[PDB]
RNA sequence: AGAUACCGUCGUAGUUCCGACCAUAAACGAUGCCGACUGGCGAUGCGGCGGCGUUAUUCCCAUGACCCGCCGGGCAGCUUCCGGGAAACCAAAGUCUUUGGGUUCCGGGGGGAGUAUGGUUGCAAAGCUGAAACUUAAAGGAAUUGACGGAAGGGCACCACC
């Protein structure tokens, strides 16, 4: 990640970022978050960093696939947005995903059969998903989350200034470390892109569920 | 035990405030203490609301609304049920009930 | 710890928050012990071994957990220094 | 209004120990606190620090470490004895294996240790562990 | 204490000899009220004559008839 | 005061979640469909299990209820859970990029590209909720 | 027994003592 | 009769891949299976019941009466623990302390006072804990001083491995409850306490989870 | 039941002003003052600095009125595992057995008692100063679970009513 002309963020990324709107921010602003961000523009819009977006995207990557074994690592989503974009990041990894409905106690009560034991756990929002940040810490469980400007970074392990908010947004860091976290151990060639699409891990409104089957019909 | 962090007022700077006098008795409560409720009425609700339009000589006649301001005591503001105790916790929100109708 | 026969005498010698430098108590279940993996640059591939750290609970609970564990990926060039 | 200067100063660094702070700033600096200063920086218990000396009393940025448990001042610098500063470092030293009590003596300003050795003793300044 | 001046002697001396009044035990024992109000005046023991058997009733619950004399 | 207890709701949902297809949607049949698929001690309860099955079809065929685990529709779901379309939501040559963002970007070397088209920025700071 | 009435109650007869006490002056 | 291990901690040392007690606490991993420390520490550990307390609730219908129960474990080196326990009966109490006793066994870092010959017999520092209003406060001694405290925290001095010790108690003392869980405090003070021998940079010795991760998908689940 | 009370009708002193006295209030933030340090967040009042745009004189600059920020101190608020506290709670009630920035006042179980007495102030009412004999094993603080309420909100019963 550092100063390796490899690991650098790359043309056609930016242009994903872009067209997703992840530079794009909240309207305040955490004190924590003041150090990914280049500027509020007017209208009262943050504008993230993405230079500063890509490292630590990276980073969080190095710690996956430091991990041994793919499957003790929970990925987790409360909001809507996010678990179409999780289930499909733990089937390309190898990972345990949680859609919804964090039960509270699924870390620390052994009779429970949803007692996991990861070793990190990756978030979608701190906001929304507060609750298992906080188990996170009655058991040393490294924690990463795709930060807004706005999230909290308490119990945040390491953080990835994102927008959390829009659908094309979120499921696109979820494309994006599932293409790192497959090309630091092999799986993926670096040169050729990945066959899998971004549009894969976006969240469809039940609206555009059944406005696109005419389409197709 | 201290109930309320602002001791039930709204005096924060002052040291003393001009008194007013309730509205059902005539009790003195400081200004910022009494529990305030400005009533926006029309003159006539819904029974006479009606047939007083046709009985008007100009037809299409917009009706006065009442304004009057009302000052209670805790005890009467309790009493004519206009606020009710809360919860420990539920004391400490501030924000007026929800208006929709 | 030693004595005068220069003995290391204490049962175990415990860990170090990498970033206050804080022993990390033995029932501080909020510590981690991060793992950053490195990688060969040419061919950018999982290389095998780790870069690992240590935060201790307070300064998660307190919120520079990601602001320390930043800091120590640009001391040992993980992260870009340019960043 | 500021009465002690080595109180102010001990009690900054010590207050941004507690929160973890890497560098501190204190406002007034004093030829008593650089020479307190060193006195906990030949142990280790502080960091390089730097006088930012503009034309008042200037200011000091002293680099902290995670060594330090607290620096306090004793006020007011009552005399010291060498029959009583055993009993001294009896009752404001944690243990008797490390810990220092700074007090000035006619030969300068160091630790009670050196104090034993050049054998005088004086007004006492502070403590440190 | 509140005042740590270095001559701050007879403040902190006289403050002391000051609130030791306030203390109950102290104050019965540097004061002939106390003595001279005890019919013995200091003493361990004393005799005396015995001049009618009175018998004193107990107080709470525990009811009986305690047997005392007037000397 | 005709509400279904737990044991009949709990025994009702687990029969539809394994045999879904063999029960219909009159109350007569799939009473005869309960005996056989589950020893039932008394009559009433026959009844009563059988008369909520009933009502969760005309449920089911309404959409998904939520706890149950029917082995069509959550294939419905997973058929919508890999859809791709022939384009992307990224593939765009008019992204709609703000005069402010692309000094952020020529602050990096991706400064001047092709398919990127500055827009105006809204003057007059508005953006505050009125206080109140 | 209210505090302020005892008050009250104690002044009246602080009063009254004043007063016996004044006549055989 | 024989055990079956729930966590994946418990596990391992059923295997025998963790050699003792000392990297759980290097860690600091929460262990939550009592039979975790029998297998290291099961025979020279000894229990020990401090007070049976009766608290009571009220109801419509008299008092509802439990028990509770304070346990002080630990054998006599390095290691103590204290439990406490609130059941209706009272041997459902001391049994169910003992567990809890167990699940919570801090190691106590025992040092020297001036000399540093033979073997540490009092506390390193001047440690204090607090619960409650209880201050209770540990200063090291000489040999062949004893304990020099009142009896109720010279038993968990005593079952810490401790020989030698001042202490000095602030506040009501007579609550057992809050008077045996701040010493407690203290004890569990004396490694979490920075000295200048503890200075020298920590180097890192791989998780026990992560250096046996190839255990926990061979067997088991 | 009685009401020398609550309720109602009158109504004196007073309530108002001027000039002298009085010096007490739950005179309360029940929280001495001065100084330093230790998290954010959105507001607000006054002054200053900067900045698109909008609107007033109109004839623009400059001034007002909004709008976005920053600085100082001011009354506050929200938030939190700063830390403290018996807890309620507190960015102070924190930096306290790791005990010492400076300095005033002031407390020592409950009563007796702010009483007696002496002194002093005042026209008086009273204020300030201020004991003891004797009595007593508790008084008290915060919080919990119950019971209770001529407290509130929902619901029920012909051993309740309609």
């Amino acid at each position: 990640s550092g100063a390796l002309d490899v690991l650098q963020m790359k043309e056609e990324d930016v242009l994903k970022f872009l067209a997703a709107g992840t530079h794009l921010g909240g309207t305040n602003l955490d004190f924590q978050m003041e150090q990914y961000i280049y500027k509020r523009k007017s209208d009262g819009i943050y504008i993230i960093n993405l230079k500063r977006t890509w490292e630590k995207l990276l980073l969080a990557a190095r710690a996956i696939v430091a991990i041994e074994n793919p499957a003790d690592v929970s990925v987790i989503s409360s909001r809507n947005t996010g678990q179409r974009a999780v289930l499909k990041f733990a089937a390309a990894t190898g990972a345990t995903p949680i859609a919804g409905r964090f039960t509270p106690g699924t870390f620390t009560n052994q009779i429970q059969t949803a007692f996991r034991e990861p070793r990190l756990l990756v978030v979608t929002d701190p906001r929304a998903d507060h609750q298992p940040l906080t188990e996170a810490s009655y058991v040393n469980l490294p924690t990463i989350a795709l930060c807004n400007t706005d999230s909290p970074l308490r119990y945040v392990d390491i953080a990835i200034p994102c927008n959390n908010k829009g659908a094309h947004s979120v499921g696109l860091m979820w494309w994006m470390l599932a293409r790192e976290v497959l090309r630091m151990r092999g799986t993926i060639s670096r040169e050729h892109p990945w066959e899998v699409m971004p549009d894969l891990y976006f969240y469809r409104d039940p609206e555009e569920i059944e406005k696109e089957e005419q389409a197709a019909a | 035990t201290k109930k309320r962090r602002n001791n039930g007022r709204a005096k924060k700077g002052r040291g003393h405030v001009q008194p007013i006098r309730c509205t059902n008795c005539a009790r003195c409560v400081p200004k910022d203490k009494a529990i305030k409720k400005f009533v926006i009425r029309n003159i006539v609700e819904a029974a006479a609301v009606r047939d007083i339009s046709e009985a008007s000589v100009f037809d299409a006649y917009v009706l006065p609304k009442l304004y009057v301001k009302l000052h209670y005591c805790v005890s009467c503001a309790i009493h004519s049920k206009v606020v009710r105790n809360r919860s420990r916790e539920a004391r400490k929100d501030r924000t007026p009930p929800p208006r929709f109708r | 710890m030693q004595n005068d026969a220069g003995e290391f005498v204490d049962l175990y010698v415990p860990r170090k928050c990498s970033a206050s430098n804080r022993i990390i108590g033995a029932k501080d279940h909020a510590s981690i012990q991060m793992n950053v993996a490195e990688v060969d640059k040419v061919t950018g591939r999982f290389n095998g071994q780790f870069k690992t750290y240590a935060i201790c609970g307070a300064i998660r609970r307190m919120g520079e957990s990601d602001d320390s564990i930043l800091r120590l990926a640009k001391a040992d060039g993980i992260v870009s220094k340019n960043f | 209004v500021r009465m002690n200067v080595l109180a102010d100063a001990l009690k900054s660094i010590n207050n941004a120990e507690k929160r973890g702070k890497r560098q501190v700033l204190i406002r007034p600096c004093s030829k008593v606190i650089v020479r307190f200063l060193t006195v906990m920086m030949k142990h280790g218990y502080i960091g390089e620090f730097e006088i930012i000396d503009d034309h008042r009393a200037g200011k000091i940025v002293v680099n902290l470490t995670g060594r330090l448990n607290k620096c306090g001042v004793i006020s007011p610098r009552f005399d010291v004895q060498l029959k009583d500063l055993e009993k001294w470092q009896n009752n404001l030293l944690p243990s008797r294996q490390f810990g220092f009590i700074v007090l000035t003596t006619s030969a300068g300003i160091m630790d009670h240790e050196e104090a034993r050795r050049k054998h005088t003793g004086g007004k006492i300044l502070g403590f440190f562990f | 204490g509140k005042c740590r001046g270095l001559r701050t002697a007879r403040k902190l001396r006289s403050h002391r000899r000051d609130q030791k009044w306030h203390d109950k035990q102290y104050k019965k024992a540097h004061l002939g009220t106390a003595l001279k109000a005890n019919p013995f005046g200091g003493a361990s023991h004393a005799k005396g004559i015995v001049l009618e058997k009175v018998g004193v009733e107990a107080k709470q619950p525990n009811s009986a008839i305690r047997k005392c004399v007037r000397v | 005061g005709r509400v279904r207890t737990k044991t009949v709701k709990k025994a009702a949902r687990v029969i539809i979640e394994k045999y879904y297809t063999r029960l219909g949607n009159d109350f007569h049949t799939n009473k005869r469909v309960c005996e056989e698929i589950a020893i039932i001690p008394s009559k009433k309860l026959r009844n009563k299990i059988a008369g909520y099955v009933t009502h969760l079809m005309k449920r089911i065929q309404r959409g998904p209820v939520r706890g149950i685990s029917i082995k069509l529709q959550e294939e419905e779901r997973e058929r919508r859970d890999n859809y791709v379309p022939e384009v992307s939501a990224l593939d765009q040559e008019i992204i709609e990029v703000d005069p402010d963002t692309k000094e952020m970007l020529k602050l990096l070397d991706f400064g001047s590209l092709s398919n990127l088209q500055v827009t105006q920025p809204t003057v007059g700071m508005n953006f505050k909720t009125p206080r109140g | 027994m209210r505090a302020k009435w005892r008050k009250k109650r104690m002044r009246r007869l602080k009063r009254k003592r004043r007063k016996m006490r004044q006549r055989s002056k | 009769k024989e055990w079956l291990p729930v966590t994946k901690l418990g596990r391992l040392v059923k295997d025998m891949k963790i050699k003792s007690l000392e990297e759980i606490y290097l860690f600091s991993l929460p262990i939550k299976e009592s039979e975790i420390i029998d297998f290291f520490l099961g025979a020279s550990l000894k229990d020990e019941v401090l007070k049976i307390m009766p608290v009571q609730k009220q109801t419509r219908a008299g008092q509802r009466t439990r028990f509770k129960a304070f346990v002080a474990i630990g054998d006599y080196n390095g290691h103590v623990g204290l439990g406490v326990k609130c059941s209706k009966e009272v041997a459902t109490a001391i049994r169910g302390a003992i567990i809890l006793a167990k699940l919570s066994i801090v190691p106590v870092r025992r040092g020297y006072w001036g000399n540093k010959i033979g073997k540490p017999h009092t506390v390193p520092c001047k440690v204090t804990g607090r619960c409650g209003s209880v201050l209770v406060r540990l200063i090291p001694a000489p040999r062949g001083t004893g304990i020099v405290s009142a009896p109720v925290p010279k038993k968990l001095l005593m079952m810490a491995g401790i020989d030698d010790c001042y202490t000095s108690a602030r506040g009501c003392t007579a609550t057992l409850g809050n008077f045996a869980k701040a010493t407690f405090d203290a004890i569990s003070k004396t490694y979490s306490y920075l000295t200048p021998d503890l200075w020298k940079e920590t180097v890192f010795t791989k998780s026990p989870y992560q250096e046996f991760t190839d255990h926990l998908v061979k067997t088991h689940t």
